[PDB]
């Protein structure tokens, strides 16, 4: 109930040899619609990014905390932070207020650093880290986005594929969610490029 | 120097700080409080350095209640603490007792800070020396006017007549030649200017030295320039 | 319940806020200012509950103007938005919560005008548009009708009358008077009150 | 240089201009004040520890002038030196087994117990506000795999297992006495043990001992529990050592 | 004790405070430090001490640090101090970006450290930093900078400046070479590069980095061996003209 | 030297200089006597003017009902030192609802005071004290010295000269128990005259008694309060 | 008592920091250490001459690891030394912690060198008095590092720290080649300790590490006792 | 923490430390102030120009609040120190009491917190004295001087840093009714007393000016010229005169 205060959704999955993550838009609080423009994915590297849904204050808090973090790391080590590296400081930060926790779900999406694998996860909201290899999901329509995921997802596609599939997923899925919608922004993420997109999409 | 520590006692039994604090109160400006039936009067030569300094902005003496002030001779930064400290016991005394406190218990107060200065087993805010400054509280309460002197020691005690300062021998001397007991407030205020004007060395105006006095039916009152020249006249 | 609106242009950013303080139900003021003036260009609009708006926002307008004195030069309104909110979220889970809602207004010589929504959780939002109190429900469709993003300061103000005498019409409280600001490159201007007899 | 000294070297532990830690060298030399010896000597399935006892005063509770101590039910120590820095070391070291025991639920390890005791003492090496114990300790016991175990750790934080080693006046001339007996051969039996401290302590002080002169504990894996010898076992190790 | 202490942060009967006054002789003796201020970016160029045959190299350089996307420094004193620096440098950039979500500007920046510094001067009795800084930034307030802070926690910014061994002789230099208003990023590089020459070069003794910005974006790089014994041989062929015209 | 300034380093004569300093520290102060019959107990304080136009300084306070001191040595030191008696009479009021008896307190001064002694960056407290009081063990003179030790006494005295009202008090104690309080200010009187020169005399205005009996809570006597004990005192040899 | 709250190390009017120039004198006093990084490994290499034979050589190590991944040894005092050990052994579990990833070499290297550092401004303290060498192996690349008394650190291809540590930094020179592969390394190692060393050398005498991909681990006598004989 | 006794008396009743950063201050390039009937000037001695140094980042005037502005002589980073404090007072003084400070009250809470650093443990003192000056809510023009000890004083006019006492004689002779009757010949007694001290003309000098009502305001070098070109002829033409 308290992650359904500001609603929202994003979902990140794996194609062949790139990844795409995708948020909707609204910020509203309880029923009310503020903006159809708010942030929910961030970038953490060249290829590296992690969407939060969640309480919209506790989305900004982790990530603004979470690029402290990589950003210190960052400079410390020389090097650019790996997926699987990201997964553990994000966990080890939710779990830090395992008492009091952060209301947020992230999901994280990216490529090696070195090898360029596709990579995503999912993290519930003390840190508990699930890594998948078809796709994740998190925000107040997860059973509409896991229908949807189930159904569509298929494995080894191409960019556009994997554009289609993860678009129609969000889509749909939010079609069928009050508190979440007002526009849909997907990443795909290759290792030559990334490619954002935002979709047409119903705004009631 | 540094190879002893500051609470170190003296084989002639005398703390070393607290010596050195005294030696330097005998290079304050000179102060002289005289204490009479009908009040107190304090005095101060406020010892100006260059005529490009403007003489209001030297405050020897201070009110620290309506009925209570204090001369100050020595390291006059070091007195800032040490008034504030008068100023909030008897605030502090005013709203537990709804009274006022006695010149006698605000002089207490205040000497109870005098040795509280170390080093080791001490909190961050301790002092590290004792306060350089010797203080005369005149006030007027219950038992009448009263003149109470504390030194940089701790020491305190009620006092008829008392001079301070660099000058403090001759103008002692002259206060004992000159005081008794039944002299009126403006006896002592003659007598007191009289002396100052003795042992200070430049010439003695209303711009370089300062009177106040405590009455039991004023407060304690600051003389301005046209009652210094006043009482500076009959002179 | 306080209203505030604000209402972003191409060059100039303009709010208001209802000038009433009422304890219980009585008005005890009805030239209340409910706008603090972080920096030249930068407006700071706070309401919520009794003390904590006052103490808030005079901290805020406190750090902001000690930024100016070390500095040199002012926070832009960005920047100013994310330092309040930092602040508002820290003390979201502490012993001293604070229930404000605020719209942070500004311009800044290379971003142009700028206005932020933050409700009482610390969220942040950059809006063309925003309104705070439950006049925002009777408000936000009046502009979402007949806001451009290029519409010009005269237009502007009669929106926000547009907005204001709706209050008038339908608002269950008493809201008579507002005080109207705007910000430009040449700083805050104070607007007439826009009253209602 | 040669025995340089810079500032307050000689004073606290801070380096000589040579690198050395003067204060720790003179701990050292302090070991020495009591003007005892212990010895120790591990065998093929014992450990034994010999000390010198001295009451010169009649009027002393001969029974609570010692200088060995149970640490453990399996683990014991021989202290030389200043005693009451020994004493408050055998404490440590108690406490120390004790919360090992506490913590990870099997009894601390000879090696183990002597490491923990020498981070300690190397503490002590390092932070000026504090003295060095004037103190070393020695330590036997029975690990189930390592077998018998002789540890010694002394002031400057350092500790080795050994395979016998001595400790106090007569240090060096026990381990010259005892390198030439593990030389010959080192396939002790419990007494042969026994016999090889008793004898480094006697060549090395030069007396025959009466049973009162000295203290042997013992540890066995027969018996891994620590156990101080009495007076007549003493005197029968004695008189069968003098036959021989 | 009062016996052993060393008294570190009081004054001398002359007001000087002996303790910066020789962590500034330390300083004196490091590796050689350069700043140089251009209108199109900052250069620093630093002598490598660390020269011997069987060093690897495995890090992004020696004695040049990145401070944040907008900002670098070179440190020229005692190396593990310089670290323990750079570490607070690196963390008052980043909470200055938490909370205002914009990068620090440099002179807060040093001004920050500098307190440090200067608070290491005034008490606690501890040893102050044996270190000295450069810093180049860029930044939306003032463009590109570059500072100098020192042991005392004094700072100052510059046009172009030397620390390390041999810097009066560097800053001669500069002083009759430097063009006020009138310096390129490539006429920068050759002035630093004549001026290590004197104060001392080879392209491995020397480690130069350049701070520019491209597309609203900083860019910091530091130049690899290639440059570096280019601009050395171009140095060396300028010279032999000048050399030869006379 | 180098053993004389510190109260934790021990002289190889195995001394502590700095506590034989604050020893001085009380015998330089103003003689005070102290002394007992079966029934009362009585302090006598000479006490000094610095100026002869200031007040002489008060050298006997009060404690408790049952308890009154008398001071010689640094006056801050006796007044932090009276404040913590004052304070432990009170929490014995408080939570046993009786007087505090007089040699608990002693010993409770006694911890405090040595305390400092072995304690680096301290000092010893510098003030002698004479202390008179009444429990059920009847009257009670007690002297308390910088080195933390107290003494248990028939009559005692402190401060400069004291060795001249010592010598009296041996001389005549045998004759303080079955002594009247008159008989027994006198006595102290005539003891605390011998510490003054000749040229000095006691008087009403340098003279301050404090006396404590069963029925009689601890009173402090001052100025022409002194003329009835002074009234019978004879004239000085 | 409280520890001092002053630092015991303060520059002298030359600039210089003696307390950590007598700490490194006393690391010159040290017994010899070589470190040696192959291309697909590192040696670490010391002598371990023990004073009597009564001495359990077997008891005590002076090559420890760190990690799966890390192993070091020193030059200096062996209690400083442990604690060192005892120190970087934690720092490297709290990386592991946070990262859920074994923590790099030179990560480890910086932490350590951290701590050092700290003991040479810190009130009441001496520096240790050890040098280091850390070898490691990560990102398919192995490492070498020094790290010294004040702090400061070195990435080393090969060098040799403790007594005569100079003669053999000149031998390493002679020798040394990049391309040498981990067992030319190892005897090369032993031959730089067998320049310094007095007596002959045995697999008790001389105690080896080496890391590769698999890992660091300590060398067993009977390792070390095949190389030597190869060596003679 | 560190709690030595660094500040203490001496057998003569001095404390050492104090006079110590005393001599700091007297080390420091000489700062000028000067109180006029509508105008505040400030001027210090810019020592030894260097042509690369970036001369904003190095300027010993600075402000305090909108009303008040200072200068300092002696150790540069502990006035920093002290600046940054002062600032942060002004605006807890602004939050609390909802007005400005008084420059008496910046004064005294800046000499306060100098003496508490002549009396605390572990702590050396301020190595800084300041000239603060600035307009009371009132519009009387205020010029007050702090030193390390903690003394603060009103002044008509002052100098401190090296050269203090020549450069007070100075302004004795010269500070009269007439020659602050104008913001020009304020100014113009500003740079007159720095050029007494000064190596060489206005190059070496820095000057503010604080106007009734209005913030500070830093005179540039174009300015500075041209008031010493002023001063320079009214000297020639004077000492024509008198020849």
């Amino acid at each position: 109930s308290i992650m359904s205060y500001n609603g929202g959704a994003v979902m990140a999955m794996k194609g062949k040899n790139c990844v795409a993550i995708a948020a909707d838009r609204r910020f509203g609080i309880q029923a009310q619609m503020v903006t159809t423009d708010f942030q929910k994915i961030f970038p953490m590297g060249d290829r590296l990014y992690i969407g939060l849904a969640g309480l919209a204050t506790d989305v900004q808090t982790v990530a603004q905390r979470l690029k402290f973090r990589l950003n210190l790391y960052e400079l410390k080590e020389g090097r650019q932070i790996k997926p699987y590296t990201l997964m553990s400081m994000v966990a080890n930060l939710l779990y830090e207020k395992r008492f009091g926790p952060y209301y947020t779900e992230p999901v994280i999406a990216g490529l090696d650093p070195k090898t360029f694998k596709p990579f995503i996860c999912s993290l519930d909201l003390i840190g508990c880290p699930m890594v998948t290899d078809d796709f994740v999901v998190s925000g107040t329509c997860a059973e509409q986005m896991y229908g949807m995921c189930e159904s569509l997802w298929e494995p080894n596609m191409d960019p556009d594929h994997l554009f289609e599939t993860i678009s129609q997923a969000m889509l749909n899925a939010v079609d069928r969610d009050a508190v979440s919608g007002m526009g849909v922004i997907v990443h795909i993420i290759e290792k030559d490029k990334i490619t954002t997109r935002t979709l047409k999409a119903r705004m009631d | 120097e540094y190879d002893r520590g500051v609470n170190t006692f003296s084989p002639e039994g005398r703390l070393f700080q607290v010596e050195y604090a005294i030696e330097a109160i005998k290079l304050g400006s000179t102060a002289i409080g005289i204490q009479t039936s009908e009040g107190v009067c304090l005095a101060v030569e406020k010892r100006i350095t260059s005529p490009l300094m403007e003489p209001s902005s030297i405050e020897k003496i201070v009110e620290i209640d309506a009925h209570i002030g204090c001369a100050m001779s020595g390291l006059i930064a070091d007195a800032k603490t040490l008034i504030d400290k008068a100023r909030v016991e008897t605030q502090n005394h005013w709203f537990t007792y709804n009274e006022t406190m006695t010149v006698e218990s605000v002089t207490q107060a205040v000497s109870n800070l005098a040795l509280q200065f170390g080093e080791e087993d001490a909190d961050p805010g301790a002092m590290s020396r004792p306060f350089g400054v010797a203080l005369l509280f005149g006030g007027v309460d219950e038992k009448g006017p009263q003149l109470f002197h504390m030194d940089p020691s701790g020491t305190f005690v009620q006092c008829d007549a008392r001079a301070i300062g660099s000058a403090s021998e001759g103008a002692q001397s002259s206060l004992q030649e000159v005081y008794h007991k039944s002299m009126t407030l403006k006896e002592a205020i003659k007598s007191s200017l009289i002396i100052l004007k003795q042992v200070m060395e430049e010439k003695l105006n209303a711009t370089n030295i300062e009177l106040a006095t405590v009455q039991p039916g004023q407060n304690f009152h600051m003389f301005t320039k046209e009652e210094l020249e006043e009482v500076i006249k009959d002179i | 319940m306080e209203y505030l609106i604000g209402i972003q242009g191409p060059d100039y950013v303009l709010v208001a806020s209802d000038r009433v303080a009422a304890s219980n139900i009585v008005q005890m003021k009805d030239d209340h200012d409910k706008m603090f003036k972080m920096s030249e260009k930068i407006l700071l609009l706070c309401v919520g509950e009794a003390g904590d708006t006052v103490q808030f926002a005079e901290y805020i307008q406190k750090n902001v103007q000690l930024y100016k004195m070390r500095n040199g030069y002012e926070l832009s309104p960005t920047a100013a938005a994310n330092f309040t909110r930092r602040n508002l979220a820290d003390c979201l889970r502490s012993r001293t919560p604070y229930h404000v809602n605020l719209l942070l207004a500004g311009y800044d010589e290379h971003e142009g005008p700028a206005l932020y929504y933050m409700d009482y959780l610390a969220a942040l939002a950059k809006a063309p548009f925003a309104a705070h109190g439950y006049g925002a429900f009777l408000t936000l469709s009046i502009l979402d009708r007949y806001y451009t993003p290029t519409i010009s300061r005269e237009r502007a103000v009669e929106l926000l009358r547009k907005c204001l005498e709706e209050l008038q019409k339908r608002f269950i409280l008493n809201l008579p008077t507002f005080s109207v600001r705007i910000i430009d490159k040449n700083g805050i201007h104070d607007l007439d009150n826009i009253s209602f007899p | 240089s040669r025995g340089s000294s810079a500032g307050f070297d000689r004073h606290i532990t801070i380096f000589s201009p040579e690198g050395r830690l003067y204060q720790v060298e003179y701990a050292f030399k302090a070991i020495n004040q009591g003007g005892l010896t212990s010895v120790a000597v591990r065998g093929k399935d014992c450990a034994v520890i010999v000390t010198q006892k001295k009451v010169p005063d009649k009027l002393l509770d001969s029974s609570t002038v010692t200088h060995l101590f149970k640490i453990t039910e399996n683990i014991g120590c021989v202290m030389t030196g200043m005693t009451a820095d020994s004493r408050s070391q055998v404490q440590r070291a108690r406490y120390e087994a004790a919360n090992w025991k506490y913590k990870y639920g099997y009894e601390i390890p000879v090696d183990m117990l002597c490491k923990r005791i020498a981070d300690i003492s190397q503490v002590y090496t390092q932070n000026a506000e504090m003295r060095p114990l004037g103190c070393c300790m020695i330590l036997i016991g029975i690990d189930e795999e390592q077998g018998p175990q002789v540890y010694k750790c002394d002031p400057a934080g350092y500790y080795c297992g050994f395979k016998a080693t001595a400790a106090g006046v007569k240090q060096t001339e026990s381990t010259s006495f005892l390198e030439k007996k593990v030389k010959k051969k080192f396939d002790w039996t419990f007494e042969q043990t026994v016999e090889t401290a008793i004898t480094c302590l006697s060549t090395v002080l030069s007396i025959d001992f009466k049973p009162s002169e000295i203290e042997v504990g013992v540890v066995t894996v027969e018996n891994p529990k620590f156990r101080i010898l009495t007076e007549a076992e003493i005197d029968a190790h004695l008189v069968a050592l003098a036959e021989r | 004790s009062r016996r052993y202490d060393s008294r570190t942060t009081i004054f001398s009967p002359e007001g000087r405070l002996y303790q910066v006054e020789y962590a500034m002789e330390a300083i004196g003796h490091a590796g050689t430090c350069l700043g140089i201020l251009a209108n199109d970016g900052v250069l620093l160029a630093a002598e490598r001490r660390n020269i011997h045959k069987l060093l690897d190299e495995v890090f992004f350089s020696e004695k040049i640090y990145k401070l944040n996307e907008d900002m670098a420094c070179s440190v020229a004193g005692i190396t593990s101090d310089a670290n323990v620096l750079t570490n607070e440098l690196r963390l008052i950039a980043q909470r200055y970006l938490l909370q205002y979500q914009e990068p620090i500007p440099c002179e807060q920046l040093v001004t920050a450290l500098c307190d440090i510094k200067q608070a290491y001067t005034q008490f606690g009795g501890k040893r102050p930093f044996g270190v000295s800084l450069l810093y180049i930034g860029w930044d939306k307030h003032y463009g590109f900078q570059l500072y100098q802070s020192d042991p005392s926690g004094n700072y100052g910014g510059w046009k172009a400046t030397c620390i390390g061994n041999n810097s009066a002789a560097a800053v001669s230099m500069l002083k009759q070479d430097y063009k006020e208003g009138e310096m390129t990023l490539k006429s920068a590089l050759a002035l630093a590069i004549k001026v290590l020459n004197k104060t001392m070069l080879s392209a491995e003794k020397v480690e130069i980095a350049t701070l520019t910005r491209e597309n609203g974006k900083t860019v910091i790089r530091v130049l690899k061996q290639k440059e570096v014994e280019q601009l050395i041989k171009k140095h060396e062929e300028e010279e032999a003209k000048a050399e030869r015209e006379k | 030297n180098q053993y004389d300034n510190d109260v934790t380093v021990w002289s190889p004569q195995g001394r502590i200089h700095q506590i034989e300093y604050a020893m001085e520290a009380v015998k330089q102060g103003s003689a005070t006597v102290g002394l007992k019959s079966k029934t009362h107990a009585v302090l006598v304080a000479l006490k000094r003017a610095q100026s002869e136009l200031a007040a002489h300084q008060k050298k006997i306070l009060h404690v408790d009902n049952h308890i009154g001191i008398s001071i010689a040595g640094l006056t801050a030191d006796a007044r932090l030192l009276c404040n913590f008696m004052r304070q432990e009479c009170l929490d014995s009021r408080f939570v046993f609802d009786r007087p505090l008896p007089v040699s608990r307190l002693v010993s409770l001064i006694g911890s405090k005071t040595q305390i400092p002694t072995q304690r680096y960056g301290r000092r010893p407290y510098g003030v002698g004290l004479l202390i008179a009081g009444y429990d059920d063990m009847g009257p009670h003179i007690f002297q308390t010295c910088p080195s933390a030790n107290y003494f248990d006494c028939r009559a005692m005295s402190i401060g400069a000269r004291s060795q001249s009202a010592r010598t009296y008090l041996e001389r005549h104690m045998s004759e303080f128990m079955e002594c009247n309080l008159n008989e027994l200010v006198k006595h102290g009187l005539r003891a605390l005259r011998e510490t003054l020169p000749a040229e000095q005399d006691l008087t009403t205005k340098n003279v301050s008694i404090g006396i404590v009996g069963k029925d009689l809570e601890f009173t402090i006597y001052d100025d022409d309060d002194v003329s009835p004990f002074l009234e019978g005192l004879e004239e000085r040899p | 008592e409280r520890g001092y709250s002053f630092s015991l190390t303060t520059f002298s009017p030359s600039g210089k920091l003696v307390q950590i120039e007598y700490a490194l004198a006393a690391v010159a006093g040290g017994a010899p250490s070589v470190g040696i990084k192959a291309a697909n490994g590192v040696v670490l290499a010391t002598e371990k001459k023990q004073k009597s034979i009564l001495y359990d050589e077997r008891s005590v190590h002076k090559v420890e690891p760190i990690t799966k991944h890390i192993g070091l040894v020193y030059s200096g005092m062996g209690p400083d030394y442990r604690v060192l050990v005892h120190r970087a052994r934690k720092l490297a579990q709290q990386y592991y912690l946070v990262y859920q990833e074994p923590i790099p070499t030179a990560q480890l290297v910086q932490r350590v060198a951290s701590v050092m550092q700290e003991y040479t401004q810190s009130g009441g303290v001496r520096p240790f008095g050890v040098s280091l060498l850390i070898c490691g192996w990560n990102e398919g690349r192995p490492y070498l590092f020094q790290s010294d008394p004040s702090g400061a650190y070195f990435a080393w291809k090969a060098t040799a720290m403790g007594k005569n540590y100079v003669n053999g930094k000149t031998f390493l020179e002679k020798r040394y080649n990049e391309d040498l592969e981990l067992e030319d390394a190892i005897h090369t190692a032993i031959l730089t300790l067998k320049e310094s060393f007095e007596g002959q050398m045995t697999e008790d005498n001389i105690e080896v590490g080496i890391c590769n991909e698999a890992g660091f681990r300590r060398l067993t006598p009977t390792e070390v006792k095949d190389y030597l004989a190869a060596i003679a | 923490s560190y709690d030595r006794a660094i500040t203490v008396f001496s057998p003569d009743g001095h404390l050492f430390q104090v006079e110590y950063a005393q001599e700091a201050v007297k080390k420091g390039s000489t700062a000028v102030g000067v109180r006029g009937r509508d105008i505040v000037v400030l001027g210090v001695e810019k020592k030894s120009v260097a042509k690369l140094q970036d001369e904003r980042t190095v300027r010993k005037i600075c402000a305090l609040d909108d009303n008040v502005c200072m200068a300092f002589a002696g150790l540069t980073a502990d006035a920093r120190i002290v600046i940054n404090r002062a600032r942060v007072e002004c605006q807890s003084h602004r939050l609390t009491v909802e007005d400005p400070v008084t420059v008496e009250y910046i004064t005294r809470y800046i000499a306060s917190l100098k003496q508490r650093y002549t009396q605390s443990n572990g702590r050396r003192p301020f190595g800084i004295s300041a000239l603060i000056v600035g307009f009371d809510f009132d519009g009387t023009p205020r010029l007050y001087q702090t030193d390390p000890s903690g003394t603060y004083h009103a002044w008509k006019a002052n100098a401190i840093g090296r050269g203090a006492k020549s450069v007070r004689e100075f302004l004795e002779k010269n500070y009269t009714d007439e020659a602050i009757e104008t913001d020009d010949l304020t100014i113009k007694l500003v740079i007159k007393a720095l050029l007494e001290v000064v190596q060489s003309g206005g190059k070496n000098i820095e000057l503010a000016v604080m106007r009734r009502d209005q913030s500070l305001k830093i005179l540039n070098p174009e300015e500075i010229e041209k008031y010493v070109a002023e001063i320079e002829k009214e000297k020639e033409e004077n000492e024509k005169k008198k020849q």
